[PDB]
RNA sequence: GGUGAAAUUCUUGGAUUUAUUGAAGACUAACUACUGCGAAAGCAUUUGCCAAGGACGUUUUCAUUAAUCAAGAACGAAAGUUAGGGGAUCGAAGAUGAUCAGAUACCGUCGUAGUCUUAACCAUAAACUAUGCCGACUAGGGAUCGGGUGGUGUUUUUUUAAUGACCCACUCGGCACCUUACGAGAAAUCAAAGUCUUUGGGUUCUGGGGGGAGUAUGGUCGCAAGGCUGAAACUUAAAGGAAUUG
């Protein structure tokens, strides 16, 4: 039996600042030989932490996360930032029948020269004094809110780095910076941000990534 | 009064050929004999010879075509995207 | 509080799929459950024979050391019944009660936006 | 027989006796 | 004369000598007497100007290309041909790309060409539809035609030679490794008959 | 639009078309505008604008050929440079133009 | 004679619905005249959901089941699904239970 | 792998599975409803541009300019035809694996055309509400879409308004649904299919037992497939509709 079980041996991540926790856990690869074998075949992964598996308790439990892999050394391995989403249980339960779905992305900068695509998702809420079953806004509002919405997400993401970013809608209020426009044109519940993703950067700069750590 | 029903131009073949090749080069006949409108002074002025050399009759400017238009949809469609391609290389 | 790995289970009708592998997922380490212990090849998706070979999948598991993951559990999907099959859930049920250790859980089947034709043209399969 | 099955029926019908006497025309 | 894409005269000063230098270019579709050329590696995305594959993104659109670096063109000369670029490997500085056959090259990033696409396009879209016409054509590239049917000959003439009846006697596709005399047909044909279905490359 | 601020100082004011009119208008310093099709040559551009930078009169290059700049002004045929005199009541001495 | 004033389902006024195709058969249908089912079944079973919570982390923190709508093409939703062939004048009521 | 079950099939080429990732063409899910818009066909991601429209509001303007329409014309699902592009999906043909007594099929597989787009054709669908258009009148009911009016109605609290969304009442014009039947109908049912032997508001179109047959013939349109127009000889006592009982 070539029995490959005690041929390899594990690595780690762990996360990066801008949260609380950062022990990830473990990896397995392969022995670092060289004829090929892990220096460059390294740091081109993913993983899919919770995020209050990441930061804290479960008012913070829905959002999916990527992280990319980005170097390694002894006894290292750190991934950084790859994207976001949302989880099926939630926006399959958040999109009810006889309400107005609203949906909107943009892709913008920021200082860390990653373009990217935010997107964003929003409902409609009826008004708790209200007789009409279906609580629909008019299309005056749909336009007029998506307008607004891609006012305000480019100015966060221009508006700084994505650590800064990460660091901005960890917290999530840039969810209801979104019912500030709103409450002026619809009561508009469950309004939340429910993906981000791209794919280009600027070439490694080893230096700039060892700044979330300590 | 009108002179043929279907065969225009193509009428100086007569009756040999066939109808669908004869139909077929009345098409580009009309495309690489008509006047087209000068890019750079602005009249109908640049006409064929040699095809794939398109003129302006004043301002005598020349410029390179297709066989029988002078632009042909693979150009244009290439004209569009190097000037995406461009932009995407300054900004 | 211990380690961990991912799930990645799939089932159709007449066949279902359980493997474990690294969360970063590019290195795979055991997954053959499918038709194994079973073989008349009506039986392929059956419970029993999820349950049968889910076994010896949650063995190597162990048998190389690992205690947790959760699931990324998928029905065919695609343009396809999109629904849970038979031996998708008789399969973890013989694989936490193999005394091992689950978590945040989810629906990873895919879905697309309305396109991509299915078979069986506008009359369908016709019986 | 079914109503669009004779209506083949008979477009072919003609077809063919179309066929028949163009060979006079 | 003999070629359907027009040619470009195009005028350049000679860096180390008062003087001038006419190169001749095959003119892309759109280019214009008058015109200004911009030719080397810190060069401009303009249709027309003459870039090192290196220079360009994929996607671009290039005439004339070099098979070797400075071999002053080779690929996509024929009106209406076009090179496109489909991804560069910098560490071997390579560069692929799509040539008309379909095939995917990669050559030298250093190799040059032109942006844009050749003129005279659409020629072949027109029937001759007359012998005579064919007779000019061919008058100036060379005595190819008319073509006689090896299959009228008498033996001493063709392969295909002789019969009471007019026919091939044997299959028509030939060997590679046949000789001087015996390659006529289908040299080497991998398949044979009515093309059906699809047959832009996979 | 900027067609229809134009298009009122037809019905309304003072106007040369036309490269000779306009530069006798530019050396004169009657101008205080001109404008000029796209399609329109550089060569012509400059000569133009360096009349103007001298007369301090102020330019705006019409997005569109002189097919469009003559169809612009009412007129029937093209215009490669119109200079307005008198701008009747139009603005568009003072407009963001 | 006619035996629904309804006599596909509710559509009137737009004279054509882009169809749906079926679950079952994949045979396509309209959307008006689908019949739809959202099926929210849970990851659980039965004597299932005791144990895998048991030897479990996380103590039972979320619970999340599977969303996905049905439309059925009525001779399968006729076959298994909800149908149920009612009787003239019961089958007018449109109360889901 | 696929199904009721199998088999044709794919697997030293690491298949099915995973991960990162890229290309191409198609589609727009969930939100989606007895909900909107358009003459109909038809129309569902975003944004910008281009022109267009109904309802409303109106102590604005003109002042009979209108209704309906042979001829004639614009548009016209799907498939189909001509010339390019495209060709991912699914997929007439054809070839296959199975089933069957047979199985040219239904189920499975491969897959040509096609499916998509441009320029031009073609002009047909159970193109349906199997229900012409304009006008008038006859009957109750609560939903909802759009506009509007009314308010010491609720909510946003900012400090209360302004607003915005919401509640209630009314009134125009929509898509429907409900209950009744004065009334109508051969009935099924119908606020029109009502205001007809107490038979007349204006106007367009079609039918006159069933087959023969939308066949023959001529004319005309079309590249073609075919479209529009469209008989007769002869044959036959029924054919049909709605409802009842079996
Ligand atoms: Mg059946
Ligand atoms: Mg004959
Ligand atoms: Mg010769
Ligand atoms: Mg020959
Ligand atoms: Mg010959
Ligand atoms: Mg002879
Ligand atoms: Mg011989
Ligand atoms: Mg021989
Ligand atoms: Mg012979
Ligand atoms: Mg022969
Ligand atoms: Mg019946
Ligand atoms: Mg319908
Ligand atoms: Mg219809
Ligand atoms: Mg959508
Ligand atoms: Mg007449
Ligand atoms: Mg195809
Ligand atoms: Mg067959
Ligand atoms: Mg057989
Ligand atoms: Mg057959
Ligand atoms: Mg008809
Ligand atoms: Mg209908
Ligand atoms: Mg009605
Ligand atoms: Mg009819
Ligand atoms: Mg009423
Ligand atoms: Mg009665
Ligand atoms: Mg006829
Ligand atoms: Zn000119
Ligand atoms: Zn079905």
């Amino acid at each position: 039996v070539v029995d490959p079980f005690t041929r390899k041996e594990w690595f780690d991540i762990k996360a990066p600042s801008t949260f609380e926790n950062r022990n990830v856990g473990k990896t397995l690869v392969n022995k670092s030989t060289g004829l090929k074998s892990a220096s460059d075949a390294l740091k081109g992964r993913v993983v899919e932490v919770c995020l209050a598996d990441l930061q804290g308790s479960e008012d913070h439990s829905f959002r999916k996360i990527k992280l990319r892999v980005d170097e390694v050394q002894g006894k290292n391995l750190l991934t950084n930032f790859h994207g976001m989403d949302f989880t099926t249980d939630k926006l399959r339960s958040m999109v009810r029948k006889w309400q107005t779905l609203i949906e909107a992305n943009v892709t913008v900068k920021t200082s860390d020269d990653y373009v990217l695509r935010i997107f964003a998702i929003a409902f409609t809420r009826k008004q708790a004094n209200q007789v009409k079953r279906h609580s629909y806004a008019q299309s005056s509002h749909i336009r007029a809110i998506r307008k607004v919405i891609s006012e305000i997400l480019t100015k966060e993401v221009q508006g700084s780095t994505l650590a800064q970013l990460t660091s901005k809608l960890i917290p999530e209020v840039i969810n209801k910076e979104i019912e500030n426009a709103t409450k002026d044109i619809f009561p508009l519940q469950n309004i939340h941000v429910r993906k981000v993703k791209l794919l280009k950067q600027p070439k490694f700069d080893v230096g700039a990534l060892m700044a979330l750590h300590g | 009064a009108k002179r043929t029903k279907k065969v225009g131009i193509t009428g100086k073949y007569g009756v040999r050929y066939g109808s669908s090749l004869r139909r077929q080069v009345k098409k580009l006949e009309i495309q690489q004999h008509a006047r087209y409108d000068c890019s750079f002074c602005g009249k109908k002025t640049v006409k064929r010879g040699a095809a794939g050399i398109w003129t302006c009759s004043c301002c005598k400017k020349t410029v390179a075509g297709g066989a029988y238009t002078v632009s042909t949809a693979a150009a244009a469609t290439v004209r569009s995207t190097i000037r995406r391609l461009r932009e995407m290389v300054e900004a | 509080s211990q380690v961990f790995g991912v799930a990645r289970i799939y089932a159709s009708f007449n066949d279902t799929f359980v493997h474990v592998t690294d969360l970063s997922g590019k290195e795979t380490i055991a997954r053959v459950t499918g038709g194994m212990k079973v073989k008349a090849d009506r039986d392929e998706s059956s419970p029993y024979a999820a349950m049968l070979a889910a076994q010896d999948v949650a063995a190597k598991c162990k048998e190389v050391g690992i205690t947790a993951v959760h699931v990324k559990i998928r029905a065919t999907g695609g343009t396809r019944t999109k629904t849970p099959g038979p031996g998708g859930q008789a399969a973890l049920r013989a694989l936490a009660r193999s005394g091992l250790r689950i978590g945040r859980i989810e629906d990873v089947t895919p879905v697309p936006s309305d396109s991509t034709r299915k078979k069986g043209g506008r009359r369908g399969r016709r019986l | 027989m079914r109503a669009k099955w004779r209506k083949k029926r008979t477009r072919r019908l003609k077809r063919k006796r179309r066929k028949v006497r163009a060979r006079s025309k | 004369s003999g070629r359907g894409a027009p040619l470009a005269k195009v005028v350049f000063r000679d860096p180390y000598k008062y003087r001038l230098r006419e190169e001749i270019f095959i003119a892309n579709e759109g280019v214009h007497t008058g015109q200004f050329i911009y030719a080397g590696k810190k060069a401009s995305l303009n249709v027309g100007n003459v870039l090192p594959l290196g220079s360009v993104p994929e996607g671009t659109i290039v005439s004339n290309v070099e098979e070797k670096p400075g071999d002053r063109g080779a690929l996509a000369r024929a009106s209406g041909n076009y090179v496109i670029i489909i991804g560069h490997n910098p560490d071997e500085n390579k560069t692929r790309v799509r040539l008309p056959s379909g095939a995917k090259k990669v050559i030298s990033s250093d190799a040059r060409g032109v942006i844009g696409v050749i003129a005279g396009g659409g020629r072949v879209d027109k029937p001759l539809l007359k012998a005579g016409r064919a007779f000019h054509k061919y008058r100036l590239k060379r005595n190819s035609w008319p073509k006689t049917r090896g299959v009228a000959m008498n033996p001493v003439d063709h392969p295909h030679g002789g019969g009471n009846h007019q026919h091939i006697g044997k299959a028509s596709t030939i060997s590679r490794g046949a000789v001087s005399g015996q390659k006529a047909g289908l040299i080497a044909a991998r398949r044979t008959g009515l093309l059906r279905g699809s047959q832009k490359t996979q | 639009s900027i067609n229809q601020k134009l298009a009122l100082v037809i019905k309304s004011g003072k106007y040369t078309l036309g490269y000779k009119s306009t530069v006798k208008s530019l050396r004169q310093g009657k101008s205080k505008l001109i404008i000029i099709a796209a399609n329109t040559p550089v060569l012509r551009k400059s000569e133009l604008e360096y009349y103007a930078m001298l007369s301090k009169t102020k330019v705006y290059y019409f997005q569109g050929g002189n097919n469009e700049l003559g169809t612009a002004v009412g007129k029937l045929f093209r215009v490669g440079v119109v200079s307005i005199l008198e701008a009747g009541d139009s603005d568009i001495l003072t407009t963001l133009a | 004679p006619k035996k629904r004033a309804s006599n596909g389902r509710n559509k009137k006024g737009r004279g054509h619905v882009k169809p749906v195709r079926c679950v079952n058969c994949s045979k396509s249908i309209p959307k008006d005249k689908a019949i739809k089912r959202m099926a929210i079944r849970n990851i659980v079973e039965a004597a299932a959901v005791r144990d895998l919570s048991e030897a479990s982390v996380y103590p039972e923190y979320a619970l999340p089941k599977t969303y996905n709508k049905l439309h059925y093409c009525v001779s399968c939703a006729i076959h298994a699904r909800i149908v149920r062939v009612r009787s003239r004048e019961d089958r007018k009521n449109r109360a889901p239970p």
